């Protein structure tokens, strides 16, 4: 549920 | 402008001591005047672009996640009634994430996407335009909601079909873009089966090529490839 | 001013809310509007205005360290001409410090300190005014560094005075005035045998006190106490 | 030589 990670 | 009477060159300069400084509001400003110079970026100048927006409305973005926290909690059952005030600033740090992303979204289209020929700095430009095209979704909640969120698609959409193309599957701006492409299919677009499946393919099919790499772009490459992991172990 | 229109406990209250948010120029800024409305400010409401403010001028003045170090090394023997611009932009940064510094000292004369009439509160703008003529010291080069620094000097001494007749030595005020009061003078006045003597005397003559504290006290006063340590082991 | 701590 948690923030993905991006770039 | 402010930044009207300043060299380009002197813009670029300062930048990279702003970011130095993590003076990130101060780098966005002066690579905003350096774009509008008018002449094209560089792929040291993009990255200067992209790091200083992204550190920018990054901020916005967590305070905008811990203030609407605090309101859904105001209006769950129970809650003691405070008055406006939650809502106002709330209000008040997304209409500035939200002028950030129109600032952003205006140097693609004036005129940074349209004067791009390479690869390279096509599929980077159309990258952020999805990106901030998200930033906007992740906050939208009214009547533009479903245009904002398929303005991001589209942006994606076209980056990864240049990207397939014109890249080879390691390049680590096509693996920047699917790793975000993918992260906008979970938390935009209600499809973790499309962010799960992008992940996968995109992490499996540059693995395959990293025997065609040197030792520097094999590191850049595989630390890409490990926020694919990172984000099919959270979603698996 | 901007914040006129807004009720003072609003203000109060999303000064609240940014600190949740880290939003710390928000949260000074709604906190010198709750100042302007004319009203003396509570123990929580004076932390609150501390807080802000420390957190903006804090990472002002990270940034103009980066920047001058960068300047220093750009003036040595065989370092390369590079134009005006870390300087400009150095000079940038030190300007707004600067503005923040005489914002804060400018609440504090009108009319934070005039009206402080119990010692917890006076103590703690005239600390307040001594940091902030400190802030401007570090980055004073001129012909007014001398009165700056006896700015800082005098207010110090006034909080200093009031503290020890005033207030227990554990008081976590007089502790962090003192803490601050030491480090000026190794810092600022180039005097580092006065910052050691008054940091030990301090140490000392709190943990003597200690005895008297209840155990939420104690941590108060110990939290600040071991910063006084690490100071000494710092200078000696 | 590092800066010092504060309040
Ligand atoms: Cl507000
Ligand atoms: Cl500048
Ligand atoms: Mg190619
Ligand atoms: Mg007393």
């Amino acid at each position: 549920k948690d923030k993905a990670k991006s770039c | 402008g402010a930044m009207g009477s300043m060299e380009r060159a002197s813009l670029i300069q300062k930048a990279k001591l702003a970011e130095q400084a993590e003076r990130y509001e101060d780098m966005a400003a002066f690579m905003k005047g350096a774009v509008e110079k008018g002449e094209e970026l560089s792929c040291e100048e993009r990255n200067l672009l992209s790091v200083a927006y992204k550190n920018v409305v990054g901020g916005q973005r967590a305070a905008w996640r811990v203030l609407s926290s605090i309101e859904q909690k105001s209006n769950e059952e129970g809650s003691e009634e405070k008055g406006p005030e939650v809502r106002e600033y709330r209000e008040k740090v997304e209409t500035e994430l939200q002028g950030v992303c129109d600032t952003v979204l205006g140097l693609l289209d004036s005129h940074l996407i349209k004067e791009a020929g390479d690869a390279e700095s096509r599929v980077f430009y159309l990258k952020m335009k999805g990106d901030y095209y998200r930033y906007l979704a992740e906050v939208a909640t009214g009547d533009d909601k479903k245009r904002i969120i398929d303005s991001a698609r589209s942006a994606y959409q076209e980056a990864m079909d240049i990207s397939k193309k014109e890249m080879p599957p390691t390049n680590p701006i096509r693996l920047g873009l699917a790793l975000n492409f993918s992260v906008f299919h979970y938390e935009i677009a209600n499809s973790p089966e499309e962010a799960i499946s992008l992940a996968k393919t995109t992490f499996d099919e540059a693995m395959a090529d990293l025997h065609t790499l040197s030792e520097d772009s094999y590191k850049d490459s595989t630390l890409i490839m490990q926020l694919l992991r990172d984000n099919l172990t959270l979603w698996t």
